[PDB]
C-alpha cells in the first residue's frame, strides 16, 4: 500500500527558488534511499538524485549538482528537494521514488504521480477562449496560460455531454502556452476548460 | 542529429516498423545490430536503400 | 557516467507479436539494469531488475536477459496494456542513468487525414493576434506534414504543430497546426492556405480561404 | 581466435546515397581495423586502417568509427565507382581474420528477365553428354528461380546455375542454368522446360522445346 | 613505386608440391613484415601466412600449419612461400602484401595481381567449343558452350562475319565439372547465315562458328 505525494510545484520565475515535499506512507520510510527523478514535456526519464537512509550519503546528476540539495525528515515521514538557480530546462515534472531494499543497486519499485515545476518568465495565468468555425468541424482555442496544465470539455445547449471530443498536446509560445480541442458533430455548443489558475468556458456557434 | 526509418521485413509476411536516433553513422549502425539480434531467430537478411539512406529496409529470409 | 544506448527509439507492432528492446552500456554493470514501463501522464513502474528478476505482479511474458554491458528485454506475446514506453536503468555506480526509452506503438493500415481550416476569430483579431488553425484527422503513420501559403507565400518559423496519442479505438492520429501572425500581417493578405501531405496522399491535400469570404 | 562479423551480407544503393556499414568482433581488437575494396579479377585495395585513418589516395567521402569490438565504413556520397565489396580486417593478433564482406550493388527500377532456352548442340550430344541451357537475360533485382522440369518432371541435383555481375551500362543481371545428362537419359523424353519466376514477371515464365524438333 | 609481382602458380597433382614467389620493389623490402593471403574462387579473403622483417617471426593459418612453410631472401627481395601436401581446398588465387609499418599491428597497403593455383589431379587442357542456338515452342539471342579446360581462366571474344566486333556479351562465372571448368556465355542481336565464338586460354585458343536464321 505504498504511496508517494509529490508537492511543491508550481510557477517560477528564472533565478529563484523552490523546496519540493514528497509524503511517503505504506512502509518504514527511515530505512529506504529515497530518490528524484524528472522528466520534461515531451522527453526522457533524467536521474535527478539520491538520499540513503540515515542522510549518510548523496549524489547528484552533474545537470543539478552544485544548484539541488536533498534531505529527508524520517520523524514526519516526507521527502525534500531545495531547487536553486532555477532555469528552463528545469521546466519539468519531478517524482519521488523509493527503493526496493536495501542496497544501493535496489530497483526504484514504487514511483509517484509527480509535481509539475514551471521556470518562466510570465506568471501564472488563466486561458482565453476563442472559436473556432469553419469558412462538421467546430473548435476552441485555449490562448496564452501557464502553466501547462489544462482541460477540455464540450456540453451542447441542453447542457449534456459532447460526445466527439479530441484533444491535442499544448505548444509553447512567448514564455505562455497555447491548445485547441475540436469536436466533430454530424451534418452554437459550449466550449469548457479546467485550469489551476481559472476555469472558463466559451460559446462556439455552428455554421 | 537525425532519424533512420528502417521498415523490419520478415519473410512469414509481417513487417515492423522502427526508428533509431542519432548520428546518421550511430543509428544506422544500431540499426544494423538490431536487425542482427532479430535474424538469430529470423533468418540472415539483406538491406536496400531508400531516402537518399535515410529509410533502410532489412528483409529476412 | 556511464553511457546508455537504448534502441530502437519507437517500435511499431500488433497485438501478439514478440518485442525486444536492447539496452547497451559504456562500461560494465555487472546484472544491475533495471527496465520500467511508463505510461501517457501517468508514473512509470518497475518491470525487471537485476537484469532478469520479475517485479510481483508482472506478467511472465516479460523476461530480462544479459550480463556485463549487454542486455535485452522481451515480451514473448504483446497485449494491449503493452503499449507504451519503455526505459532501461543502470543501477551499478551513481549518478544513475536512463536510456533514451522506447516507444511501443500499434501497427494499423495507412489511413489519410481529414483537414480543415480555421480563420481567426474576429473576437481574437481585436487582441492585436490571429492564428490561423488546420487540423489533421485520423490519420497513420504518424508521419504528415503541414506547409502554409499566405498568397502563395511559403511560411517559415510562425507555424506550431501538435499532434495526439495514438487513439484508443482506431490507433490513428491528429494533428493541429496554428500559424500565427498579426493583424498587422494578416490583414495585409488575402490567400490563407494549407497544404498536408500524408503517405496516404498521393499528391498534397489543400484547404484555404480567402479572407473577408466567409 | 577472433571471429569477423561484417553487416550488411549485401545492400542495394542509387548513387549519390549515404552509406555506413557495419563490423564487430567477439573479442576486442582495440582500434586495429582495417577495410578494404576489392573488385571483380582485381586485388584488394586498402581504404581506412586504425578504424579511421584515410590510406593516401582514397577520396575523403570514405571514413571510419569504432574501437574494441564495433566498427562502421562511411560513404558521405556512393560513387558510380564505389560499388564493390568491402572487408573488414583485424590486425590485432593472429590469426590475422578477414570479414565474410559486403557487397554494394547498384539499386535501380525493377526489370523481368526475358529468357531463352538452347538444347544441346549435335557434336556435344555425338560425345555422350547432353547439357541444356536456360537464361535469364537483363533483370533486376538478383533474387531468380528456374525450376527445370523433363516431361513435367520436376528435376533436382543435376543442374548449375551462373550469374554475371552487375552490369556497367544498365546496372542488370543475366543467369544461366545448365541441366546436365546422359545422351541415353536425354534421347528417352521430349518436353525440355525452363520455368523462370522473378518480381518482375506478373506470373512464373516457363520456356520449353522439343527434343530434335530444333 | 610499390609493386608486388606473385608467380609459380600453376595446375598441381593433389598431395604433391609447389612453390610461389612474390618479387618486391619499390620500397625496403628489408625491413617490412610481409602476408600471403589466398582467395578461393567465389569466396572470400583468407589469410594464409607472415613472416617478420628478419625471418625471426612466421605464423601461419590453422588450415595451413604443418604443410606450408613460409620465407624470405631479403638479397633479392622477394617473399616465399613453400606448398607441401596441396589440398584441393589450397586452390585459389595467392596474393601477397606488405605491411604499411614497422609495426605487427599496420594493414597491408598493398597487394599484388595475385597467381592462381589449382590443385587439380586432372591436366592442364585447353576448352572444347559447342555452338547454342536458341529454341522454343525482342530480338535473336546466340550463345556460346566453351568446357573441360583447366585451370580456370578463359576468355570470351565474339565477331561477326565480316570481322566486326560484337559487344552486348554476358560474362558468366566458369563452374566445376568433372575435374574440369565449364563455361557459358551469350549474345543478344537485332534485325548472313552464322557469327563467330572465340575464346583464350593458355593452353591453346580455340574458335567456332553459331548459326543464326
Amino acid at each position: 500500500q505504498v504511496q508517494l505525494v509529490e508537492s511543491g510545484g508550481g510557477v517560477v520565475q528564472p533565478g529563484r527558488s523552490l523546496r519540493l515535499s514528497c509524503a511517503a506512507s505504506g512502509f518504514t520510510f527511515s530505512g529506504y534511499g529515497m530518490h528524484w527523478v524528472r522528466q520534461a514535456p515531451g522527453k526522457g526519464l533524467e536521474w535527478v538524485a539520491l538520499i540513503s537512509y540515515d542522510e549518510s550519503n548523496k549524489y547528484y546528476a552533474d545537470s543539478v549538482k552544485g544548484r539541488f540539495t536533498i534531505s529527508r525528515d524520517n520523524s514526519k515521514n516526507t521527502l525534500y528537494l531545495q531547487m536553486n538557480s532555477l532555469r528552463a530546462e528545469d521546466t519539468a515534472v519531478y517524482y519521488c521514488a523509493k527503493v526496493k531494499f536495501y542496497d544501493p543497486t535496489a530497483p526504484n519499485d514504487y514511483w509517484g504521480q509527480g509535481t509539475l515545476v514551471t521556470v518562466s518568465s510570465g506568471s501564472a495565468s488563466a486561458p482565453t477562449l476563442f472559436p473556432l468555425v469553419s469558412c462538421v468541424a467546430v473548435g476552441c482555442l485555449a490562448q496564452d496560460f501557464l502553466p501547462d496544465s489544462i482541460t477540455f470539455s464540450w456540453k451542447y445547449k441542453n447542457n449534456s455531454d459532447i460526445s466527439s471530443t479530441r484533444g491535442f498536446p499544448s505548444v509553447l509560445r512567448g514564455g505562455k502556452y497555447a491548445a485547441t480541442s475540436q469536436v466533430l458533430l454530424p451534418s452554437h455548443v459550449v466550449c469548457k476548460v479546467q485550469h489551476p489558475n481559472g476555469n472558463k468556458e466559451k460559446d462556439v456557434p455552428l455554421p | 542529429e537525425v532519424t533512420i526509418k528502417v521498415n523490419l521485413i520478415f519473410a512469414d509476411g509481417k513487417i515492423q516498423t522502427a526508428e533509431f536516433k542519432g548520428t546518421f553513422e550511430e543509428a544506422t549502425a544500431e540499426a544494423y545490430r538490431y536487425a542482427d539480434l532479430l535474424a538469430k531467430v529470423n533468418g540472415e537478411y539483406t538491406a536496400d536503400l531508400e531516402d537518399g539512406g535515410n529509410h533502410m529496409n532489412i528483409k529476412f529470409a | 557516467d556511464i553511457q546508455m544506448t537504448q534502441s530502437p527509439s519507437s517500435l511499431s507492432a500488433s497485438v501478439g507479436d514478440r518485442v525486444t528492446i536492447t539496452c547497451r552500456t559504456s562500461q560494465s554493470i555487472s546484472s544491475y539494469l533495471n527496465w520500467y514501463q511508463q505510461k501517457p501522464g501517468k508514473a512509470p513502474k518497475l518491470l525487471i531488475y537485476a537484469a532478469s528478476s520479475l517485479q510481483s505482479g508482472v506478467p511472465s511474458r516479460f523476461s530480462g536477459s544479459g550480463s556485463g554491458t549487454d542486455f535485452t528485454l522481451t515480451i514473448s506475446s504483446l497485449q494491449p496494456e503493452d503499449f507504451a514506453t519503455y526505459y532501461c536503468q543502470q543501477s551499478y555506480s551513481t549518478p544513475r542513468t536512463f536510456g533514451q526509452g522506447t516507444k511501443v506503438e500499434i501497427k494499423r493500415t495507412v489511413a489519410a487525414p481529414s483537414v480543415f481550416i480555421f480563420p481567426p476569430s474576429d473576437e481574437q483579431l481585436k487582441s492585436g493576434t490571429a492564428s490561423v488553425v488546420c487540423l489533421l484527422n485520423n490519420f497513420y503513420p504518424r508521419e504528415a506534414k503541414v506547409q502554409w501559403k499566405v498568397d502563395n507565400a511559403l511560411q517559415s518559423g510562425n507555424s506550431q504543430e501538435s499532434v495526439t496519442e495514438q487513439d484508443s479505438k482506431d490507433s490513428t492520429y491528429s494533428l493541429s497546426s496554428t500559424l500565427t501572425l498579426s493583424k498587422a500581417d494578416y490583414e495585409k493578405h488575402k490567400v490563407y492556405a494549407c497544404e498536408v501531405t500524408h503517405q496516404g496522399l498521393s499528391s498534397p491535400v489543400t484547404k484555404s480561404f480567402n479572407r473577408g469570404e466567409c
